[PDB]
DNA sequence: TTTTTTCGATCGTATGTTGTAACTATCTC
DNA sequence: GAGATAGTTACAACATACGATCG
């Protein structure tokens, strides 16, 4: 193998691969990127039998077609501590992998490329591409939404469906739940599939904002995008993802049109007021009105009163500031829209104008 | 407060559910059977959520209130299971004890796994508002003489043919891990798909995995069976007990002897029992011991375990066991040769 | 070259392995009857097949023809469980790994369905490292396992497992491989690798491999390369002699019969081989307790000193109580006096002579 | 001036008094290419178990191949006398016990030797090493990768667990003789010009036990 | 007695009197701090028996004079407790004394102020006033070279010394040895002095680049700093220091003119490779030529070319590259001159623009 | 200030040492001929003077005009020594220093070059005192130091010693004192010193010694 | 209806909490 | 389009709990 690339090319590719890449691996070679030179391009390839990041840079400058693995926190340390617009020339001899830049030298040991594992080809089922703002939307509409740490798999990733021209991201953890859709433009067979959090991290890094179109490709048990340069593959948890709609209250008797800024300084104020933990906070929506009262455990309770839109007979409930706090910053806009049906229901939350995103929280007992 | 049993606790499940369950006791197959057939009655009875915590310090709370509290979507009666530290609650263990019952739910059903609460703990606000809506299981380890009366219910449960001979083996090679005699018999019904056990078929797939304590040491000693108390020394060290913790064990019953033999001269055995409040069901064991015993011996005895004790204390010595076993022999009738008490 | 003979003949299939004829039974019943359990644990000594016999049902739960106790040994599946780099079977030495970020990161792993396998079999071996947490993360992923997912646990010292997770698998203990087993099996070896030996050198060597098939092919390969090519008896004899190192019994026996040059002999021996004199003095007065003990009751002799169970048995049998306290009280007094003496070896051979050849005067009360 | 005992460590085979055992093993386990990948040496202090090991080490990477009769006049051997060989890799547990150390040490036991054909490890005082360090090493050495071999000297080998001893093959060193100790301390003093008298190195011989050192 | 203040004022003293103080007074007394109310002002102090910090904060709303002692831990929570903008009063009614914090009115233990061990009289063997960038010049640039934890107890110090007209700092740990002088336009005597390594610290911590001058007394056995309305006072060794000039290599010959930059990269690339416990490197001097030669444990070399103004004979050394890149980080200037004799002497660093510092470096001989 | 006759009168060359002549002797001898060891350990009873005779070799091998057996006792290397500031003379107090984690850190230590003088010296006081670990972790440094560096070691109970480390050092034997020694010294400190003395006292003194000098 | 341990000094592993410095992203000049 | 300030992440140091060995 033998190679001559630029710093500034080579710099960015190497950190996007070294992403996944950390700690201590089950496997040392799983702690080793791999570079195969071939057809006038180098390919950098880095995974840890869950995911793969490939990246590809163009050559205009005499080679040799070779592979072999190095390691990666050393090779990108050297990379990036070289001064800028250095020429990298990079060879292998015998055992060790030689790099040079200007007057300086290095060599690194290598292992064998022949060992290194590769996720096991497969065929995809549904294809498509979109534009990079769509997915962003999606993904930083039902994020937060997603479990932390729970023994049910399913509620640890996100749910991505096609149907029809849409494409649909619900995420849930068994007190909250978020569902956003948007128009691809194109029409999909019905199909849904469980992602890891894993694989949406790396989905969110992938995108930089760009107006370059990312094609996605679905499996029987993998999913893998297409970026510019960049192809990510990851595998699909295996499950039975619990349906929305059905949680959906099927007729809310109650709506409240209210202030996305009213709202979110009073929830402030009561979080202030209620730094304590346990409980939450419990709110008195009267006809045009509306009182928020701090029902941590025994701290003075300055009431706050507001204006709203409200309709319906006056009902009190208590909700979680968290939850609360969290839908609504979810929901970037001026006026919100909220339903009910009792006190006891779950009560669903979207924005005044546009429906693509909806928020479902259950209230917790008072 | 419903007291119950292991045997009988399915027929209370088909009755009905309660508020909580307490599952005491130290056997860990018990715990464990009992634990998965009230969650299985709840599963059928329509219980989803199986949260479960492990008492610790760094346990958090307020997380559990706020499960007791919240609701799911798309789930509902939701089951928690606490796992109590072997030691038993505290004081601010017991306070939060009592405000998460303060905060208990109808749907919510709690469990709580542990060992047996003492005088002082049992007495507590949280176990006290527990026992109006409460069913208590006591899982006790049966002692030598039950044994063969629940290994024969387990096998006959099972649709085994098992021997008075085998029943005898397993008894003895399992005492006191019911955990590891059920595994043995769950491997002897899968080795012989007839199920007929002879004494040879359970004899080639048993080893030794008896689980004794310092008071079975003692009782063995004051019986008189040889063979038995140095099979339960020998299980004793190959466990890692602590040898002063045997010597402090066998130092009281020593001391009470020779009180009892000094003073039964001119005394009857009842008058001295019901002075130092002697427990009825050991009596006849004691006074079989003080008969067995002479005068000369009791002397003996300790001095070889004041020379014991001192060798561990002062010496740092690791011929503890050996003179543990020679101890051993002395308190059974055998001459010793009295070179070897040193006196 | 020629590998390492250990390291060669691991069986691979069940009708090579020797012995522990009750755990391959039970497994082989229930493969064929499909009675599986979701988690496994093997106990027992070291060298015993613990880890041969979990590798051989991996190799048989995942066969292409199908779930069997007689795995095919042809098929992808099984070759590549034998080259030891199947994508299912994730072997994990638990000993490197312990700290709870590693166990995590391995039982999150579980939520993907297997690739080319109807099970992904996870087999930790060393499990009695784990640490706390470890051992709280892998609980509750074993509460509730997923049905293609299945546990092989390989352990040396079950009792430092919490009860919680031994509750939750099913144990199978093995037992030493006896003398006979372990000859026929070094015979078998030596046959199909066309090395000369003699009866007698293969008996020595079963006798010092003390139930440890390892131990046995180690000694074997020693011998070997002492033996230039071949096993010999000379050749044997005179390595286990260097290797021996149970001096005190034998001084002992040599005492006891009142021999003179065989206790020079031995004594110049235990020399040779850096070794505490009081050690030895001290093993020696627990050796003729334990003697003694066993005098009053045969019961006395537990399981542990199984090696040298024999020699023992007799020499209570035979020697009278008499001679047995004597040469205790004797020897306690040599150990009492022996930092005064003027050598240590010096101070230990004056003690074996007034214990050989000697008899004190007791006080006697007079008054 | 150098001490004699850094002076006269053996070079070869030949200049190492007594063992004969051991020597005879490893000879005709290097002859006859029955090679093991795990040695064990043990006995009382000051009788040749460093240096048998660095002869052994040095006889496993020379030039002319392997050989019981190393050259000492190649590159390999000279380095491997001045203690610079990039390939021996020397570790002295008794500094180095914690288990952060011996994972450390693992972990990069994959990659392929510098320039010599086998990478040898020699831990020196192993029965410093942890517990855990012990239970680290048991994978490792009973499954090494091909061009790896380890190496071990220890003075109490019973402080050991029996699954390492059942690992390695163990050479156990014996004292040596008041004769022996005399005619080495004649040639050595031969050698260095130095006038003597027989009842000197006798006493001598007699004051030093049976460790050389 | 009786006093009221602002929240706003009193916090940030209270934190700097408490700084000091650590969870385990180990003796009534010294978990208290003393709160003198004297003329117009209210000094608060608090010792460990090993150094005083004292704060005072003029007061111009009534009060009563007086001087007692409070807890710590107590009045920090209830100063820090209270809102933004809160007035605190306080007075000492009988043997308790009474905070009306807010609206909450709390109750602390007083003890008598005759039991407080703090200094009365002091004397001063030297004293001056310079500006606070001097000393934090001063201290930064000699502290890195301080050791830590060493049996000579007199090197896990700082040594002072007031030399004519200058001051001068010198620190060292055995390895390598760092002198700072500067002049500050007042005649003094010479006096020596050492400085344990936690006053050291604390005063370092306590400049913050401030206008105002920094005035400091020596005396027999304790140092004092006074900044802005701060007194911090410690004690001092009292080991003997050894002399800093026999340190210093005698006639050296070889020079080395280097670009700061240059070096820094140079040692930087190198140490990549270099091993990670001892962190070795050698250095090949030839005319106009550097070599840098690093390796690994694993054979990773990496080796470096740099072009200097030498005109000496070719020399070979070792040397540890972690102190070479501290003295270079601290030394802040564009050229480096390095001045060596040898291959196993000591080897002096400077810049060629000015000799106001110098540090030196023990070569590892191998 | 005010000291002791006991710290005072340390003696500060070789001829001012009572007895140990067969140590002095051999000391010099080794001095002379060049042959040079890397481990002493100078072994006896209490009060015999084995830290001032550790000190005398050190200040006598850290000496600016060479390796001599006798210190001029002037030179700046010297004087440094005498007042305990010499920064090569690492002085090591192992009865408060016996955990592993500084003798590891010393150890580390030991591959740089001396600040000022020709050897790195390490002076360990009460040596026995160290814990297993310690040494062993001394034992391979021990064995084949670098060639700037020399360690001496002090004790009063060679026995704790484990045998591996007293295979790999030179074992010098401190006599007690004789009755005869302790009066002369005794006589000559107290002239010196200027006080008033009778041979009875001295005689009885040196008596009730019992051949400890301190 | 239960009952039940010697102490000091030293070494090693794993987890949780707090403080300081360096790198990256965003806002204003 | 470049520089300065603030916020977030990573590394090092300190504290607590549990287990094991020798005198
Ligand atoms: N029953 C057996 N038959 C044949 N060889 C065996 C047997 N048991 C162990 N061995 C030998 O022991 C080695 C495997 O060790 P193993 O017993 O799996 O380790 P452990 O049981 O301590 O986990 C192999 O080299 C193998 O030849
Ligand atoms: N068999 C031997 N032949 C020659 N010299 C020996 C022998 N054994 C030990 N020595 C001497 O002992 C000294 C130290 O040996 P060493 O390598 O420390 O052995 P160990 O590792 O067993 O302590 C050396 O200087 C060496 O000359
Ligand atoms: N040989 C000697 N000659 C003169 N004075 C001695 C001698 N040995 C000991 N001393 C006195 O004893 C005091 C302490 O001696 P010390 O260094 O403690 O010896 P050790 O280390 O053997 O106890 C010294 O101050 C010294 O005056
Ligand atoms: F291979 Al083992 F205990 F020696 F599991
Ligand atoms: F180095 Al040794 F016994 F002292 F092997
Ligand atoms: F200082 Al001493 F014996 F008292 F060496
Ligand atoms: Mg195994
Ligand atoms: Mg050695
Ligand atoms: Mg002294
Ligand atoms: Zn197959
Ligand atoms: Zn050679
Ligand atoms: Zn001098």
């Amino acid at each position: 193998m033998k190679f001559t690339v630029e710093r500034e090319h080579l710099l960015k590719p190497l950190q996007q691969v070294s992403g996944p890449l950390g700690g201590r691996p089950t496997l040392p070679i799983l702690g080793n990127l791999l570079l195969q030179v071939a057809d006038g391009t180098l390919s950098l390839t880095g995974t840890d039998l869950e995911m793969e990041m490939v990246a590809r840079v163009a050559l205009v400058q005499p080679h040799e077609p070779g592979a072999t693995t190095v390691p990666a926190r050393k090779f990108f340390d050297i990379c990036r501590g070289l001064p800028e617009g250095a020429e990298i020339a990079v060879q292998l001899e015998g055992e060790r992998m030689l790099v040079r830049s200007g007057r300086s030298r290095f060599s690194l040991s290598t292992l064998p490329a022949a060992d290194f594992p590769n996720l096991d080809d497969w065929q995809s089922e549904v294809e498509f591409t979109l534009p990079q703002a769509t997915m962003k939307r999606l993904i930083e509409a039902t994020q937060f939404s997603m479990a932390h740490q729970d023994v049910r798999y399913y509620l640890n990733g996100m749910l991505f469906e096609t149907e029809g021209e849409e494409l649909r991201t619900v995420a849930t953890d068994g007190h909250r739940l978020a569902v956003c859709s948007m128009p691809i433009g194109q029409s999909l067979p019905s199909h849904s599939v469980i992602v890891p959090r894993k694989g949406v991290i790396e989905l969110m890094r992938m995108l930089d904002g760009g107006d370059n179109p990312l094609r996605v490709q679905i499996g029987s048990n993998n999913i893998r995008a297409h970026v510019g340069d960049f192809i990510f593959t990851s595998k699909l948890v295996d499950g039975r993802f619990p349906d929305y709609r059905r949680v959906l209250p099927k007729n809310p008797d109650k709506h409240l049109e209210a202030g996305c800024d009213l709202l979110k300084q009073a929830f402030a104020r009561a979080a202030i007021l209620s730094n304590e933990k346990f409980r939450g906070v419990r709110l008195y929506v009267s006809e045009n009105q509306l009182k928020i009262t701090a029902n941590n455990p025994e701290q003075e309770e300055a009431e706050e009163i507001l204006d709203v839109t409200y309709s319906g007979a006056e009902m009190e409930i208590g909700f979680n500031v968290s939850y609360v706090l969290d839908v609504l910053n979810a929901l970037k806009c001026e006026n919100v829209r909220m339903m009910l049906t009792d006190s006891v229901s779950s009560v669903q939350i979207e924005d005044a104008a546009s429906q693509s995103a909806a928020y479902v929280v259950m209230p917790m007992r008072l | 407060m419903i007291r119950l049993y292991p045997e009988q606790l399915r027929a209370q499940l088909n009755e009905g559910l309660r508020a909580a369950y307490l599952l005491l006791g130290n056997d860990p197959l018990l715990l464990q059977e009992s634990q998965d057939a009230v969650r299985q009655v709840a599963a059928a009875q329509g219980f989803e959520e199986h949260h479960t915590f492990s008492i610790d310090p760094n346990t958090d709370w307020n997380a559990i209130f706020s499960l007791c509290q919240a609701m799911s979507l798309f789930a509902s009666r939701q089951t928690l299971l606490l796992l109590l530290p072997e030691n038993g609650p505290n004081a601010a263990i017991n306070e939060q004890l009592l405000t998460l019952t303060g905060l208990l739910h109808d749907d919510l059903l709690l469990i709580v796994r542990g060992n047996k609460l003492s005088k002082a703990q049992e007495n507590a606000a949280w176990f006290t508002a527990l026992a109006n809506r409460s069913v208590q299981v006591t899982c006790q380890t049966p002692e030598q003489a039950q044994l063969p009366r629940w290994v024969a219910a387990r096998a006959k449960q099972l649709n085994l043919e098992l021997d008075d001979a085998a029943n005898q083996v397993l008894c003895y090679c399992y005492e006191g891990n019911l955990l590891a005699l059920a595994q043995a018999l769950e491997r002897l019904s899968l080795l012989w798909p007839d199920g007929k056990l002879t004494l040879p078929r359970v004899e080639q797939a048993v080893n030794d995995a008896a689980h004794f304590t310092p008071f079975h040491w003692v009782d063995a000693l004051l019986m008189g069976k040889s063979k038995r108390a140095l099979h339960i020394l020998q299980q004793l060290r190959l466990e890692g007990s602590e040898p002063v913790i045997l010597l402090r064990t066998l130092q009281r019953e020593l001391l009470l002897l020779v009180n009892l033999k000094r003073q039964s001269a001119h005394t009857p055995l009842r008058a001295l029992f019901d002075k130092h409040r002697v427990w009825q069901n050991r009596r006849g064991m004691m006074g079989e011991a003080l008969n067995r015993l002479s005068q000369t011996q009791l002397r003996q005895a300790v001095q070889l375990l004041t020379r014991t004790e001192l060798t561990l204390k002062q010496d740092y010595g690791q011929s503890v066991w050996a003179e543990l076993e020679g101890l051993s022999l002395l308190l059974c009738h055998k001459p010793l040769a009295d070179v070897f008490i040193d006196g | 070259s020629y590998q390492v003979l250990a390291r060669k003949w691991r069986p691979q299939t069940f009708a090579d392995v020797v012995g522990q004829e009750h755990v391959l039974t039970a497994l082989a019943n229930g493969l064929s009857l499909g009675r599986i359990h979701h988690a496994y644990l093997f106990s027992g000594t070291r060298g015993v097949g613990k880890t041969s016999i979990a590798r051989l049902l991996a190799k048989g739960l995942n066969c292409e023809t199908g779930i069997t106790a007689t795995p095919c040994g042809v098929c992808d599946n099984c070759r590549e469980i034998e080259q030891g780099r199947f994508v299912d079977l994730i072997e994990i030495d638990a000993a490197s790994r312990t700290k709870v970020e590693d166990t995590r990161d391995l039982l999150d792993n579980v939520q993907y369905a297997p690739a080319r396998g109807r099970f992904k079999v996870y087999l930790i071996d060393e499990v009695h490292m784990l640490s706390r947490h470890s051992f709280n993360a892998l609980l509750k992923t074993l509460e509730e396992p997923p049905e293609h997912v299945k546990f092989l646990l390989a352990t040396t010292d079950p009792q430092k497992l919490p009860v919680t997770i031994l509750s939750r698998c099913l144990q199978f203990h093995l037992k030493a491989l006896d003398v006979e087993q372990i000859r026929h099996q070094l015979e078998h070896i030596l046959n199909e690798e066309h090395i000369a030996h003699e009866p007698r050198a293969l008996q020595l060597l079963a006798r010092a491999a003390e139930g440890s098939l390892r131990d046995a092919l180690s000694l074997t390969d020693q011998a070997i390369a002492s033996g230039d090519g071949q096993v010999s008896t000379q050749a044997v004899s005179a390595m286990l002699g260097t290797l021996d190192d149970d001096q005190a019994l034998s001084l002992v026996e040599a005492m006891v019969e009142a021999n003179g040059e065989r206790v020079m002999a031995l004594i110049n021996e235990a020399a040779a081989r850096g070794i505490e004199w009081e050690a030895l003095l001290v093993e020696m007065l627990g050796l003729l307790h334990r003697i003694a003990m066993v005098q009053l009751s045969p019961a006395a002799l537990g399981n542990d000193m199984a090696a040298i169970e024999l020699r023992m048995r007799e020499l209570a049998r035979t020697i009278p109580p008499t001679d047995i306290q004597l040469y205790y009280q004797t020897l306690l007094i040599g150990r009492k006096e022996l930092p005064y003496a003027p050598d240590r070896r010096m101070g230990v051979e004056m003690t074996l002579l007034r214990a050989l050849a000697f008899h004190p005067r007791m006080p006697l009360p007079e008054p």
